[PDB]
């Protein structure tokens, strides 16, 4: 059930400092008062962080990873479109939050060309859901599904680190308090390692998924969602992490 | 919004089924509360019976108890109406309408009760 | 079981004068929300009904504004403020509130 949009318009997007946001715990490993130097695909900083305010939403790039980032308090962001071509020729990774759990699937999906969550209201068993087939027209020779509990819950920022490397597709997250909204923060905050997930697919572009709902007064009517995009790049840092294995400080090598 | 379509028109002979159905559009089937309405040429239109938003599914009129039964096709977004037992009265045509279940976003939604979206008529004819 | 009575039966009127249509209930409309649930539906020959007016007086989408309601309690109007040739036709009141749903007998408009 893909919704034809029209006057679809470009997203409006400024450019923003990155300061020292995007950096995330690069192993598994606990050190504890110690100066670690990684060289791994960080978001340098400094760096043009893509800011984006019916309104489409962009098929960016995906590069060697993206930093993603969201002060929202709608839960209109749900998750995100990974993928090369996006159509049933080649496969593709689905992520969806829900307010109950996370559901992330690789299949054959066909996506729509304006995907989007539709929340609509449903009178058999009497509440609000949300329809997958607004996203993808259909979805076959699934072979990855996994169900967890949902990261996009708490003026707070949420900050995602996505790369797809070596077979596996990994999620870094942290979710912090912030008390502006033009500009990402200053100040140091490292991504806690969320998922690591056996994918091994190609991927080259994303999407975010925005969910829309209806009006009950085209038919789906809600409010933009604005979102920081970065890319990462290969790159030394140095980490500091402190007496309890938290990394509090880092500095880019090549800055 | 809404938008709906309905099935031919039909004859029989008196004693048999009747299925009228009504696509709709726009608002998938399970977004909408859904009503039948019969008028008769030179009659003003009456309702026959619909969907109940809430304390229940589906409601009937009293004089069309034991004849129509409503059933909604969740996958091809059609509502079907049945009635056996078909009188010379019965000669009709059968408005389909519709309206949305609730009003609202899904912060402060309240239900709704009404008769919004009307199809056109199937021409039912008992004859011989 | 409500019934509606509606007045006049039919109603000749020329271009341009308003003309006011009266629906009266024999029970009270209210609902335990708080929205009297009446609606105003005109109906044009060889054409199938469409929605005027929803909730006494809010107008639906797409309906010009030359049509108004009013009224509260058992007694409602509906006024029509510059007859055109679009308007020709029978004029309907409803209920939503207490099942089964009703209708009043219809009014009949024209040109002359
Ligand atoms: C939130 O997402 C979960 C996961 O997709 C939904 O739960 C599933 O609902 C389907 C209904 O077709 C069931 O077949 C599955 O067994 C459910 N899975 C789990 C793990 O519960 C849930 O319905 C969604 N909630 C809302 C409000 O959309
Ligand atoms: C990159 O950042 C500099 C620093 O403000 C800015 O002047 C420039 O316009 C930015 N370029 C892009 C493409 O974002
Ligand atoms: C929706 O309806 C189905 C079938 O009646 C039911 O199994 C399911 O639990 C309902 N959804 C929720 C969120 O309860
Ligand atoms: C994958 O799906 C396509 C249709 O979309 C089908 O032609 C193909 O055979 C499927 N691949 C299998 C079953 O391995
Ligand atoms: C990955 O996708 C890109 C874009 O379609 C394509 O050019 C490239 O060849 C693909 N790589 C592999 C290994 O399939
Ligand atoms: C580290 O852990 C100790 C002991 O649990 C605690 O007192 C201290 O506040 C923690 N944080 C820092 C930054 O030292």
């Amino acid at each position: 059930q893909c919704v034809n949009f029209t006057n679809r318009t470009q997203l409006p997007s400024a450019y923003t400092n990155s300061f020292t946001r995007g950096v995330y715990y690069p192993d598994k490993v606990f050190r504890s008062s110690v100066l670690h130097s990684t060289q791994d695909l960080f978001l340098p900083f400094f760096s043009n962080v893509t800011w984006f305010h019916r309104f489409d939403n962009p098929v960016l790039p995906f590069n060697d990873g993206v930093y993603f980032a969201s002060t929202e308090k709608s839960n209109i962001i749900r998750g995100w479109i990974f993928g090369t071509t996006l159509d049933s020729k080649t496969q593709s990774l689905l992520i969806v939050n829900n307010a109950t759990n996370v559901v992330i699937k690789v299949c054959e999906f066909q996506f729509c060309n304006y995907p989007f969550l539709g929340v609509y209201y449903h009178k058999n068993n009497k509440s609000w859901m949300e329809s997958e087939f607004r996203v993808y027209s259909s979805a076959n020779n699934c072979t990855f599904e996994y169900v967890s509990q949902p990261f996009l819950m708490d003026k707070n920022l949420s900050e995602f680190v996505f790369k797809n490397i070596d077979g596996y597709f990994k999620i870094y997250s942290k979710h912090t308090p912030i008390n502006l909204v033009r500009d990402l923060p200053q100040g140091f905050s490292a991504l806690e390692p969320l998922v690591d997930l056996p994918i091994g697919i190609n991927i080259t572009r994303f999407q975010t998924l925005l969910a829309l709902h209806r009006s009950y007064l085209s038919g789906w009517t809600a409010g933009a969602a604005a979102y920081y995009v970065g890319y990462l790049q290969p790159r030394t840092f140095l980490l500091k992490y402190n007496e309890n294995g938290t990394i509090t400080d880092a500095v880019d090598c090549a800055l | 919004e809404v938008q709906l379509v309905e099935s031919g028109a039909e004859v029989k002979k008196p004693g048999a089924s009747v299925k009228v159905s009504c696509k709709v559009s726009g608002y998938t089937l399970t977004e909408l509360s859904m009503h039948w309405v019969r008028q008769a040429p030179g009659k003003g239109l009456e309702w026959m019976g619909g969907f109940d938003p809430e304390d229940g599914e589906t409601m009937y009129a009293q004089k069309f108890q034991g004849r129509v039964t409503m059933t909604e096709d969740t996958s091809t977004d059609t509502a079907y109406m049945e009635l056996s037992s078909l009188r010379s009265e019965d000669t009709a045509v059968y408005y389909c309408a519709t309206s949305t279940a609730v009003a609202g976003t899904p912060d402060l939604f309240d239900y709704y009760y009404g008769m919004d979206v009307w199809g056109q008529g199937t021409t039912v004819t008992v004859s011989s | 079981e409500i019934v509606m009575t509606q007045s006049p039966l039919s109603s000749p009127v020329t271009l341009g004068q308003p003309a006011s249509i009266s629906c009266r209930s024999s029970q009270s409309l209210v609902h335990s929300d708080g929205n009297t649930y009446l609606s105003w539906l005109q109906q044009r020959p060889g054409q199938p009904p469409r929605l005027l007016i929803y909730k006494i007086s809010n107008r639906f989408s797409g309906v010009p504004d030359r049509f108004s309601g009013s009224g509260a309690g058992t007694d409602f109007t509906l006024k029509i403020s510059r007859v055109e040739a679009e308007d020709v036709g029978v004029y309907y009141c409803t209920q939503a509130t207490q099942f089964p749903y009703t209708f009043g007998q219809g009014t009949k408009v024209d040109i002359k």
